[PDB]
């Protein structure tokens, strides 16, 4: 994984959200869950991350 | 108006008679199974699908899949059919290969941990049903690309290993050969034999660490 | 191309999901005396398709904490102490982790 | 008829009977390839010269 | 020639698994294409495997 390290920490730890994926059950129940994501290059553009 | 079909129309004399108007009657027969009743319309493209399950008896059961075949680390479902809700699960050998029944507890999840037979079944309390499970290694056989090769004084040819499945997971090979003195290959499928003598025959043979023992054997020739 | 074709019809049920998320609890906290063996009462979020495990931490707090729910709920006790504790009604598997 | 897009100059050539034409890769001898690949091949150019 | 399976319904409860097995009359080898009626509410692997 990406692997971000926060500007207040002093460890590397893995992107928060990173697989997440919103499923919504029978009847409209939403509900999160995250999946095995794998990616081989990141950037930074427009306040946001690629 | 419609048309009323059934699959395997042999679960009863008349399974299914012209409908009078509309509809038709049903009936049963002496044995177990699973079928699909289609109602067809006359001619357009409209074929339904009704499921229906002989319990064969009052709270019977039988297993959909009764033989199966799995490789090491894959895995399987099983199906049941009860009156009763309650259906606890009961494996001889249980710690060869395991299960875990899920909530509605008609339906278990199996998960192959090593080769060997097992008879999995389950129990509801008056009948009793059964599921054959012969687990085969992730392989069936190797092949290589020479059998009769030919070197000379510290050449070193590289032989390669193509294992029949296009694939194997967790797949490793130690290759092998008798007196290692006079060469020494291990690794991957790539062997790259190397050569000490200029004379003396040899038997590469491989040895595939998962899968079937089943291996091959090559015969150097330094002259 | 295909020149012969055949179908096979296999329906499948789906139980509701709705309603096994994380339930809701009328008696949040409840605080007794020093040996009092109030009972629970409480239901989960319609209690529908779906059973719980009743769980305490420190099971310490009386001969038999919490026995094994009748058919879904259970009974509670006490002991000669006091102290801080958590009451966890979990359900069976599903990452549904209450807290009292 | 062959024209340079950087110089602006026309030539022309001939080409053996294209009743197509794209890119590709090479085959694994002109792919770039390694001297313990020609474990099967010899000096007697087997159907292979132009290398 | 006519095709059947075992297996006709099933209940099931969001995050449980199923496998069902394809087995025409004949021994001969046939293609597969696994279809589905509703979008969605399930996930499939190898539709080309029976």
């Amino acid at each position: 994984t990406p692997q971000v390290k926060e500007f207040e920490s002093e460890y590397f730890v893995d992107l928060p959200g990173w697989g997440e994926q919103t499923v919504v059950d029978n009847d409209g129940n939403p509900s999160v869950k995250k999946f095995n994501w794998k990616c081989e290059r990141v950037r930074s553009f427009n306040n946001r991350l690629f | 108006n419609l048309i009323w079909e059934v699959s395997n129309s042999s679960y009863g004399s008349i399974t299914v008679d012209p409908s009078d108007s509309k509809l038709a009657t049903l009936t049963s027969f002496e044995k177990e199974g699973n079928l699909v009743v289609t109602i067809s319309t006359a001619n357009e493209s409209v074929v339904a699908q009704i499921a229906v399950n002989i319990i064969d008896g009052d709270s019977g059961i039988f297993l959909s899949q009764d033989t199966v075949t799995i490789r090491k680390g894959g895995t399987t479902t099983l199906t049941a059919v009860t009156g009763k809700t309650p259906v606890t699960w009961s494996s001889n050998n249980a710690s060869i290969v395991s299960v875990t029944p899920n909530a509605n507890s008609l339906t278990a999840v199996i998960t192959a941990n090593g080769e060997g037979n097992v008879t999995i079944t389950a129990d509801n309390g008056t009948k009793t049903a059964s599921c054959e499970i012969v687990s085969i290694p992730q392989i069936d056989s190797i092949s290589l690309s020479q059998s009769d090769v030919t070197v000379s004084r510290g050449s070193q040819y590289i032989l390669t290993a193509t294992l029949s499945p296009a694939n194997a997971p967790n797949q490793n090979i130690t290759w092998t050969s008798s007196n290692p003195n006079i060469a020494t290959v291990s690794g991957t499928s790539t062997q790259g034999t190397i050569n000490a003598l200029l004379a003396g025959f040899t038997e590469i043979t491989a040895t595939t660490e998962e899968g079937n023992r089943v291996a091959v054997c090559t015969v150097r020739v330094d002259l | 191309v295909a020149t012969v074709t055949k179908k096979a019809s296999a329906s499948i049920k789906i139980y509701p999901v709705v309603s096994q998320i994380v339930p809701k609890e009328s008696t949040i906290s409840m605080n007794f005396n020093q040996t009092k063996n109030l009972e629970v009462s409480l239901l989960p979020a319609d209690a529908n398709n779906t059973n719980l495990i009743w769980e305490v931490s420190n099971s310490s707090y009386g001969s038999i904490t919490v026995d094994p729910s009748d058919s879904k709920l259970a009974t509670l006790t006490s002991f000669e102490k006091e102290g801080n504790l958590v009451v966890t009604i979990s359900t069976a598997n599903e990452s549904v982790v209450a807290q009292i | 008829a062959v024209w340079n897009y950087e110089f602006d100059t026309w030539s022309f050539r001939t080409i053996p009977y294209a009743q197509c034409i794209g890119l590709v890769d090479p085959p694994v001898l002109e792919r770039g390839p390694i001297w313990s690949d020609f474990q099967e091949i010899t000096w007697d150019d087997p159907s292979i010269k132009e290398l | 020639s006519s095709v059947t399976l075992d297996i006709v319904s099933a209940s099931l409860d969001v995050g449980e698994e199923i496998v069902i097995t394809a087995t025409a009359s004949p021994e001969g080898e046939y293609s597969y294409q696994w279809s589905v009626d509703k979008t969605g509410y399930v996930s499939t692997t190898s539709v080309t495997g029976k």
